[PDB]
């Protein structure tokens, strides 16, 4: 079966684990410094697609060492998942194109 | 929820005068502020819109002005007409609110 | 007619109705919030935009669980499409350079 | 000359002038408007800058409908540029993986 | 060795120099302007992730014109960087799809 | 609409001595903060430029600071040609506004 979709797939069931997980880490990270707001599961689920899909709204950010590099994993594993769709869309065009043109 | 403070709570004018209504929000809301003015016996009436936007219909000696937190409703050349209540409305934030009024009385 | 031309015009009208729809739903889901400013429809559509495009400049964002659920639809329709033109200017450069090739 | 690379430079060209009018636009569109930031030159450019690379930081923003409408064309215009230069490099890795397989 | 990967290798190598550099002179371009928050080394570096990855939380932010230029250029070498990954991620796609049909 | 707080709107010095206005913002204003000079039957004549910024022809003896909401003009040695009306500025907020005012005395 077609490596770009299996893989477009995959990044997909990853990205939410990384979303999962950095919600979880998020909250185990923040809690204990004084004037954090990242410190209940369900905003920092949210915040985690917001930062996956690097909209970044501002309304939650993480203020520790560890919680910045968990939110590093998840800008850049969203940034990788939705960057491998469209490198898979890319090879579909081509594929077909190709076809269009007899190939 | 955000409170709209309207002070003083009557205001005395002699006829022709420019005149001003004062509102002040308890947060920062932009310029969504609405003023209304309600005579005796009647239904509120919309006469500014967003702070200092004019409405078709209402007498051009109407303004408003103001944005973050004091807002401004002025009325310039008062006449006996204007006697009535006057309230600001709020719907930067839910739910919308309303102030608590001001007399005109000339 | 070229299926990558094709999908990017597709995906243009599809992310222009998912952009009013977005809307629509946000204030539809933020009424009823105590503290919620994505109330009123000129806005929430500037913010659909916002989102979509992922500037997320912070001055309207959700509060609620669905308003999130609609922000993520957005998000995403958005990364998409844009994606989507990505990859038809791939398939078109790639095509091109091919024929200044010979092929 | 390899269309790619004119396209590419082509775009970053316009968007330097998407940037600078839209600055100048920005600044003629939100004055006149009570409680608008967007009113200086200067600032009006690095908030361009900031709103086409899609960064956002919400130091600015734009208050006004035709504020908002040039920050519309700006994301759009800097969306494009960057997605079309990605495009040109894959053209490029395209191109020379089939050299380095013969064709 | 495959261009389209060394040159992601090379381009995740320069982005981490430029990530380092730019937090060393955002701090030495934002110290001495009253008001400014970019000015101790651990938080710029986080800053300069934030925006490389285009995220822009809006917690920090450059407020001189130097400050401004080192964050163009961050921004820029992260939107190349991850470009350059989902460029070459397009024609490892492509390269195997051909093979799936032959070529 | 920023309001500007000039006090107090006289200030009193002995020739040489050190003197500070302030100018008090209604709200943050990073340092988008002006200062101009008014002598009797004068044109106002800009100081300082974004709260410390120096002019060119200005005597080194002026100098601001401040930002936010709190902001100084000072002159360090003062003299006769100083008597005037000191005014601060805002440009962060449309629309553009004023200080009251502060005269000095010597
Ligand atoms: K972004
Ligand atoms: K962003
Ligand atoms: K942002
Ligand atoms: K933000
Ligand atoms: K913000
Ligand atoms: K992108």
């Amino acid at each position: 079966s077609a490596l770009h979709w299996r893989a477009a797939g995959a990044a997909t069931v990853l990205l939410v684990i990384v979303l999962l997980a950095g919600s979880y880490l998020a909250v185990l990270a923040e809690r204990g410094a004084p004037g954090a707001q990242l410190i209940t599961y369900p905003r920092a689920l949210w915040w985690s697609v917001e930062t996956a899909t690097t909209v970044g709204y501002g309304d939650l950010c993480p203020v520790t060492l560890w919680g910045r590099l968990v939110a590093v994993v998840v800008m850049v594993a969203g940034i990788t998942s939705f960057g491998l769709v469209t490198a898979a869309l890319a090879t579909w065009f081509v594929g077909r194109e190709q076809e269009r043109r007899g190939h | 929820d955000i409170l709209l403070t309207q002070s003083p709570a009557i205001l005395s004018v002699s006829p022709g005068e420019r005149v001003s209504f004062s509102c002040r929000a308890s947060q920062s809301i932009g310029t969504d502020i609405h003023w209304y003015q309600q005579r005796t016996n009647g239904s509120p009436r919309l006469l500014i819109k967003y702070a200092s936007e004019s409405i078709s219909g209402i007498p051009s000696r109407f303004s408003g002005s103001g944005s973050g937190t004091d807002f401004t409703l002025s009325i310039n050349s008062v006449e006996s007409e204007d006697i009535a209540n006057y309230y600001c409305q709020q719907s930067n934030r839910w739910p919308f609110t309303f102030g608590s009024g001001t007399k005109l009385e000339i």
